[PDB]
């Protein structure tokens, strides 16, 4: 149990949001997606998973 | 959202701004200048047009 949450916590896809998003401030000039946690890619993330 | 220890009660308008917005603030619309709304119609496949 405690190793599936671990890996289900640990490797995961989060949405964050954006810089500069909509409806903006008047002066916004810069919009920049935020990106967060994702997936893992290799067996050497997975082992360093905590 | 919470009642504080000296009684208090806090409300989601103490903490916020409500209103009736939009659920995305991507597009805007624009007739000759002035605010606008609209429909897209997309025609059927295989239906007359007129």
């Amino acid at each position: 149990v405690d190793v599936i949450t671990a890996i289900k916590a640990q490797n995961a896809q989060v949405a964050a949001g954006q810089l500069g998003g909509t409806p903006p401030v008047k002066g916004q000039q810069l919009n920049a997606s935020i990106i967060a946690q994702t997936r893992l890619t290799s067996t050497e993330e997975f082992g360093k998973i905590l | 959202l919470k009642v504080n220890q000296d009684g208090s009660r806090v409300l989601l308008r103490d903490v916020a701004k409500i209103e009736l917005g939009g659920e995305n603030y991507d597009i805007i619309a624009e007739f000759n200048g002035q605010p606008a709304s609209g429909l897209g119609i997309k025609l059927a496949t295989g239906a007359n047009a007129l």
